[PDB]
């Protein structure tokens, strides 16, 4: 594959470098169209910039917390973090979000990796070997209310049991209801004057609940859970303007008020180098 | 003697001519088409009114002044009250369509100004309030009037900073979307053919706007010494390959 | 039992590894694909589309005006604009090219820089765009700029001039992050003759500048960008 | 060799190797030849 | 392959042992050229002295430290070692450096092995199971400022998570910008009177940040991190004089002042055995 | 699940072992090779070049 | 000893995984199958049978 | 596998939508039996509802 | 590949792919044709 | 057998088995034959 062909002097009626950008087209002008060039080869395929590679690596998409402690007298297990849940979404942590939002529609399979790390902030005689249970609770499935509900039986919901300090790994097929996931959605759930706007109404993927299976020890253990997402078998459509301003909320395109200029201001002239 | 500048577009019983065009853009190089069996899900036989809805509808003219920020229309919203197309929109549960957008603006070889005409699929607007505030139905359904980017914020409405495309992205990058410029010194019209773009075969035409059309002044308007400091901008849109499905009662929408 | 020996790295989680893993949803049948226009396969595809450069940084805040390059009537020899070619910073940082380029550590290839005139039809002008390859300073006058790669642009019927910034380098790749040894040079524009306005016409005409990559372009070593961040996890 | 029954569990797809920028760079109705006047 | 051929008496006009070293050549004189020899075979291939083997084993290239402790009130996480980073280079530890510097240009793929070991200098009721995160921060990527920045999301930067006491392993392709890495560089980044001299301006490979994912425990844990490098698929050019004097700095060829003689001094005559 | 038995030495890091390992930079395309004179393949190649002996240690 | 590298997820128990496992009752011979009418293969089979709707909730 | 066949207007002596549920049978009436339909495909096998999968976790 | 001697130790069976609702939907003695009067 | 997609992840190359010291030992313009006077 040639990068540049050999091209010499020129004196024509054919002017490749004069165009009309109001047509909306970006004419494929090459260096050999405006200067004398020599032959060079690409020695390059562009593998690393393939959308499969671009979205094909794990990125942290959520961090949450649960803890192992005596549940005696706790009236709201959920609030006490005896167990916690995550309303599944990929737009909470901004790094992966900006990448995905480089496109309008996106379709792919997902590979999840869940890392659980223990912590004992105050006096403990040892570190306990806790087992985490991550259960997927799809829309319509009964949500856990107590860390040891009948819901954790998980007869139909899928769930993994892994050691804290260890990692959990599994993949999920493309689960969108449509032919592709929407990164943006200029619409509502119905024609209502007050209903929510944006993908907020589209990305209703249920949530996944986490808990520590072990009963409590004398001391209290804080387990932090990090979920990583890697896309595979990727397809992307309709490229768009990259995000410029900071995000403020999951799902909305909203940006903060009194935000700072994102375009750098010259320390001098428009003639400055 | 055929030129990129002279064109005629005939849809239904409506025809458009322009002697100062700059070619025409066909979004993602795809001409609109009807929904093929292989992609269909909805089992209802669809209705194709053809020429009674696939024709040019001219919106109300806007006035471009030295201080204009830009305008934003949404489809199919902007045509929600246009003849039979509009009626079909509310009488059916589902619908799908493509369009030919034709923006007009003439001046003289003494004027100067440059409008960016772009089509943005799934243009999800942002709330000027930031945080997690939503943008109420009415404010993204301005209809034929469209949204004036130089108008003041309003409760429940979207942010209207031209610089941030009403969505947190920079104006300069709007060119990644199918667009065209109306550079008075070259142009006087912009034409964009839009194929149906969505993640579903067919969809509700009232609760979802597939794309929004934006006419944004980049190089400000300049009129010759002592001339009227304004120019009109006219938007004409024609639906094409329009299909309606699931006919019934007729929606009653917010406001 | 097959005898085995586990190697160093066992149990590690390399975010970049590409392995198989059990499916949590066995027998699930995903939704059929339907045709959707505008499919993107490679980022190198989209960086070939040019976007506007906010060449006129000079303002106190982000404005439509930062994209307008002012041109002044009856000025001779003078400079219209200038900029270094660190495509991963400066004026380029927010463009689609600069934005995508920042997702990678290395870049190589030729850049496509365009200028579209927006002044009245009855006006005229001849400008000169110049690219100064690394090794010398940014040109300080037309004569100096003219000694390097350049294009004399005659404004007219065809509104846009496309000047290529041919890959001129010894090392075959440069860092997207501004690095001296890896500098790309300078870009400048000057009045070849001058801008002439017609009667009854007054003020300023502007130039719109665009940037995009040539099929020449190469990008490698994916990395996180400095164009986005957060202090706390976002919530609904 | 694939160890699992479902397609979703296989590893990455491998380079699309299609690459056609024209649907974004030249989405014009009338073909424009490099060198020929853009506006004739 | 013969090591020596059979060679008998000699009385010629052909004198193989008389040469002129000022030509700059080392004539391939053999024992059979100056003495009577018998036939012997090599029984040797020289596998172990192949550059692939010479640079093909792991060598420690860096040692650093991070620690797990309460971050409350710490104004500079980096300084407190809540996380630390390494400006990647292979000339900090001298053993591998001298080997690599036997050549001028060198090209190869790299296999890294990262070993993390824990230590609890003062009172602790147990040893915690900490998980280390090593993230590669290429030039241009945002550097971490706090041990729990958004930067550790690592959406595009590659990173590994492994247990302390365990080891991390992965390989990296040749990432030089040129066709080979320079072990030496007689130049600058530009024609400037004050700019730096040497490979210091060439080897700008960014750095890799390390941190402990776990929150703090009651006691403090000191984690020491050792990085090992093994070259594979090796290519080397332009052999040079081995280093004789001790090194003083990363990248420069500088040697200390008032250094000791490196050539041994005879305990006697030039005639001494 | 294929039944296996891990052997002594599992988990060890022998600096001298030569195994495969996952690449941290998938799809990265290294710079093309260009011709460079003076390539060295074996150290036995260069020790055949003679250098000066500091025979007169005495100083 | 075959060199191996264990991957993330090792030791996990995914209730949804479908692997092989040793039989706790080797050589056990299960009871012969006999014909039994009404075999169901898919739930989509039985939802095609209609049942009464308690349309008159009102009580 | 077709989900729905193409079916147009109708004016017959054959009334597929009139049955007698007291027979104990659930006649396989389809949308194409009571409305005008277009052709669509299943793109679905029903793997996940197989008893092997239902009790298989 | 199966690693164990007993059948019980193998993994899941894979889709029956039979599917005949009629034994539940149409368990009638006299065949009833769609369109023909249910009670003649 | 290689388990990974990238070349960088494979193990060591194996003996070059080229070995030509002459480019360092005899980089002279005019060939010098062993036995013939070095300076004629
Ligand atoms: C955009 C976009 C795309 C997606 C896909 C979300 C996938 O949702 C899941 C997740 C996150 C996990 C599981 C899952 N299956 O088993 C487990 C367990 F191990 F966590 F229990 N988790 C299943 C689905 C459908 O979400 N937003
Ligand atoms: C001379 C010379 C040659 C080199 C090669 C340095 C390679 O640089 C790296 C390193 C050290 C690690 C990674 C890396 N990728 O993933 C990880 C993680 F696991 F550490 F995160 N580290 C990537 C590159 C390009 O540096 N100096």
């Amino acid at each position: 594959t040639v990068a540049s062909i050999s091209s010499g002097p020129k004196h024509t009626q054919k002017v490749p470098i004069l165009t009309a950008n109001e047509t909306g087209a970006t004419m494929p002008v090459l260096p050999s169209d405006s200067i004398e060039t020599r032959t060079t080869y690409m020695h390059f395929n562009g593998s690393e910039t393939d959308v499969e590679c671009f979205l094909g690596r794990a990125a942290c998409v959520h961090v949450t917390e649960i803890q192992n402690k005596d549940a005696t007298g706790i009236d709201n297990h959920r609030e006490a973090k005896l167990f916690n849940d995550w309303k599944i979404n990929l737009s909470s942590l901004v790094q992966l979000r900006k990448k995905l939002e480089l496109f309008t529609y996106v379709r792919f399979d997902s590979e999840y990796t869940i890392l659980a790390t223990a912590s004992q902030p105050d006096s403990a005689n040892y570190s306990s070997n806790l087992v985490v249970q991550a259960m997927y609770v799809p829309p319509g499935a009964p949500n856990p209310k107590e860390w040891d509900d009948y819901t954790w039986q998980s007869a139909s919901n899928p769930s993994v049991f892994f050691k804290v300090g260890d990692t959990s790994r599994f993949s999920v097929p493309y689960v969108g209801l449509a032919s592709a996931y929407n990164c943006f959605y200029d619409g509502y759930s119905h024609d209502d004057a007050e209903t929510q706007y944006g993908i907020t109404v589209l990305n209703h993927m249920g949530s996944m609940a986490f808990r520590i299976v072990n009963e409590h020890d004398e001391h209290k253990t804080l387990v932090k859970i990090r979920v990583y997402h890697r896309a595979k078998h990727v397809e992307a459509w309709i490229p768009r303007a990259p995000r410029a301003l900071p995000y403020t909320s999951i799902g909305r395109t909203n940006y903060p008020k009194n935000t700072e200029p994102v375009i750098k201001k010259r320390k001098g002239d428009i003639k400055s180098y | 003697g055929y030129s990129d500048r002279v064109q005629q577009i005939t849809l239904g019983n409506s025809t458009i001519t322009t002697q100062e065009a700059a070619n025409a853009v066909v979004c993602y190089a795809e001409w609109p088409e009807y929904l093929p069996d292989v992609d269909a899900s909805d089992v209802n036989k669809t209705s194709k009114p053809d020429t009674s809805v696939c024709r040019f509808y001219t919106l109300d003219s806007k006035t471009w002044t030295t201080g204009s920020k830009g305008w934003c229309w949404k489809l199919p919203d902007a045509l929600k009250d246009m003849g039979v197309f509009g009626q079909n929109m509310f009488f059916h549960s589902l619908g799908r369509s493509g369009y030919t957008v034709h923006v007009q603006c003439n001046a003289t070889k003494f004027h100067s100004g440059c409008l960016l005409v772009v089509v943005i699929p799934e243009h999800q607007l942002a709330s000027h309030e930031g945080g997690n505030v939503s943008v109420k139905y009415t404010f993204t359904h301005p209809g034929e009037r469209g949204i004036d980017l130089s108008s003041a914020n309003e409760v429940g409405g979207p942010v209207k900073d031209v610089l941030y495309n009403m969505n947190g992205t920079l104006l300069g990058n709007l060119l990644i979307f199918p667009h065209q410029f109306i550079n008075l010194r070259t142009n006087n019209t912009a034409t964009i053919v839009i194929p149906y773009i969505n993640s579903v075969p067919i969809d509700s035409m009232t609760r979802h706007n597939n794309v929004s059309l934006m006419v944004i002044p980049i190089a400000p308007l300049t009129v010759p010494t002592g001339a009227t400091p304004s120019l009109p901008i006219t938007v004409t849109i024609a639906p094409m390959c329009t299909e309606f499905s699931g006919i019934r009662s007729k929606s009653i929408v917010p406001q | 039992g097959l005898p085995t020996t586990t190697l160093p790295g066992s149990g590690q989680f390399l975010t970049t590894d590409d392995r198989q893993s059990p499916s949590a949803l066995p027998n699930y049948e995903p939704t059929p694909r339907i045709h959707i226009p505008g499919k993107v396969h490679n980022l190198l595809e989209i960086i070939q589309v040019d976007t506007l450069i906010p060449m006129n940084n000079t303002h106190t805040k982000d404005e439509v005006n930062s994209y307008l390059i002012p041109l002044n009537a009856n000025r001779q020899n003078e400079q219209v604009f200038g900029t270094n070619l660190f495509i991963g910073d400066g004026v380029f940082k927010t463009t689609l090219l600069g934005e995508i380029v920042q997702y990678y550590t290395h870049w190589s290839g030729s850049l496509r820089f365009s200028l579209m005139y927006t002044g009245p039809a009855l006006s005229s002008a001849k400008l000169i765009l110049a690219y100064t390859p690394p090794g010398a300073r940014g040109p300080q006058d037309r004569r100096e700029a003219m000694l390097g790669t350049h294009v004399v642009w005659d404004i007219g019927l065809q509104s846009t001039i496309v000047m290529t910034i041919p890959w001129t380098s010894g090392v075959q790749f440069r860092y997207t992050d501004p690095d001296t040894y890896t500098s790309a040079g300078f870009l400048s524009c000057w009045y070849q003759t001058s801008l002439i306005l017609p009667p009854e016409t007054t003020g300023q005409v502007y130039l719109l500048s665009f940037i995009s990559a040539c099929p020449d372009f190469k990008l490698r070593l994916m990395k996180d960008t400095q164009t986005i961040s957060q202090t706390v996890a976002l919530t609904e | 060799i694939n160890y699992y029954k479902d397609a979703a569990s296989t590893s990455s797809a491998g380079q699309s190797l299609s690459m056609d920028p024209s649907k974004f760079t030249e989405p014009v109705k009338d073909l424009m030849l490099k060198g020929a006047p853009a506006l004739n």
